[PDB]
């Protein structure tokens, strides 16, 4: 079982330096030409760079978009690798993958990480502040107002109700995200039952639980 | 070497075929290997990419027969057969002919039947009204098609200053897409006003979808 696992994202200030880990495991790390690609949110996938394997002598490219700012190296003995990225802006905010592309041979990317989020901005990290929204099937939700930066989670009954479950996208506004998250369920269990939506912001250290009262 | 999708997103319905394009500018064939370089790949929605087709036209190890990958030189596509809930993401293609670049997406929809929407409206929390703001949320959930107009009335007038609007993802459950509308307002300004409605209009009716409160009764 191949893995990549990219670490060092956060909230970093515009004209900012940020150095990015891709831990691997699962293949035989030298074989292999290692690619970043980057994804603003809602937007397209952009290839950042390479760096080739040991038959080419671990040299490296980048796209014209980050050539000259970014620099890419891996370390061998850690089976990692690095993405080095200086004077930060804005439109690098983005999730930040790593993936395993060419091996002399396959044209390909098979595996790709999780990802790490990148936000470039000097607006401050706040956490939300969470409300309840109460009223066959009856729908609430909870209000995750004024956080930054992204992401937060929400569930409801830390993860244990799953369906009818709506959470919204965050929108942005002077420099603070909202969303909100929506449930439904049967009448007949609620408010029988109790039903709380839980939101964590890493961010900032906070996790809430706030339960939904009629 | 740019390289161009289209359409930009294109629905389809369950058990149809789909056809999705992406055009090089530049020719991808190697002549050395006999080979087009490029690559197809998945992301589901707030997911990792996954590679489907390489050299244009070989399927990766897992991927099953009913996605195919044609073209050369320039032209290619990535075709869809019996296509399901699961296939819900963005295709992207992506050149490895002389470094890499990804095309811009092309977004899958799931065609279903026309649905009306869930419309329920939310007052400010007491919580919130202990605050300095208050904010009226509206949720329009599990309509189809995607696209919706919701309109807000404070004591019987239009309000579209401090309304901001937000769409799911199509439901992966059923097909359907859900938005939230929220009008936020300061504590004061909620209350100097009594009428909130909110105001769904969808292709399903002519009529809208109107659910509202008066603060007085809460
Ligand atoms: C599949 O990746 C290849 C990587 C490499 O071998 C390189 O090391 O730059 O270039 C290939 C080009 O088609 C140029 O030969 C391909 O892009």
């Amino acid at each position: 079982e191949v893995k990549l696992v990219e670490s060092g994202g956060g909230l970093v200030q515009p004209g900012g330096s940020l150095r990015l880990a891709c831990a691997t495991s699962g293949f035989t790390f030298t074989d292999y030409y290692m690619s970043w690609v980057r994804q603003p949110p809602g937007k397209a996938l952009e290839w950042l760079g390479f760096i080739r394997n040991k038959a080419k002598g671990y040299t490296t490219e980048y796209s014209a978009s980050v050539k000259g700012r970014f620099t890419i190296s891996r370390d061998n003995s850690q089976s990692s690798l690095y993405l080095q990225m200086n004077t930060l802006r804005a439109e690098d905010s983005a999730t930040y993958y790593c993936a395993r592309d060419h091996d002399g041979y396959y044209e390909r990317f098979a595996y790709w990480g999780q990802g790490t989020l990148v936000t470039v901005s000097a607006a401050k990290t706040t956490p939300p502040s969470v409300y309840p929204l109460a009223p066959s099937m009856v729908t609430l939700g909870c209000l995750v107002k004024g956080y930054f930066p992204e992401p937060v989670t929400v569930t409801w009954n830390s993860g244990s109700l799953s369906s009818g479950v709506h959470t919204f996208p965050a929108v942005l506004q002077s420099d603070l995200y909202t969303l909100s998250s929506s449930v439904t369920v049967p009448s007949s269990t609620w408010p029988s039952e109790t039903v709380t939506c839980n939101v964590a912001h890493p961010a900032s250290s906070t996790k809430v639980d706030k339960k939904i009262v009629p | 070497i740019v390289m161009t999708q289209s359409p930009s997103s294109l629905a389809v319905s369950a058990g149809e075929k789909v056809t999705m394009n992406c055009k090089s500018s530049q020719s991808l064939l190697n002549s050395r290997t006999r080979k087009n370089y490029l690559a197809w790949y998945q992301q589901k929605p707030g997911q990792s990419p996954k590679l489907l087709i390489y050299w244009a036209s070989t399927r990766e190890s897992g991927v099953p027969d009913r996605f195919t990958g044609s073209g050369s030189g320039t032209d290619f596509a990535l075709t869809i057969s019996s296509v399901q809930a699961e296939d819900l993401a963005v295709y992207y293609c992506k050149q490895s002919y002389n470094l890499r670049t990804f095309g811009g997406g092309t977004k899958l929809e799931i065609k279903r039947a026309d649905a009306a929407p869930t419309v329920s409206i939310f007052p400010p929390s007491s919580e919130q009204l202990t605050s300095g703001g208050a904010s009226v949320v509206c949720f329009l959930n599990n309509f189809y098609p995607k696209d919706i107009n919701v309109k807000w009335k404070i004591d019987g007038s239009e309000r579209q200053n401090g309304v901001l609007n937000s769409w799911t993802d199509q439901d992966s459950k059923d097909s359907t897409y859900s938005m939230s509308s929220t009008l936020t307002l300061t504590k004061d300004e909620y209350e100097r006003h009594n009428s909130y409605t909110c105001e769904a209009t969808h292709k399903t009716s002519t009529s809208p979808i109107v659910k509202s409160f008066n603060r007085n009764e809460c």
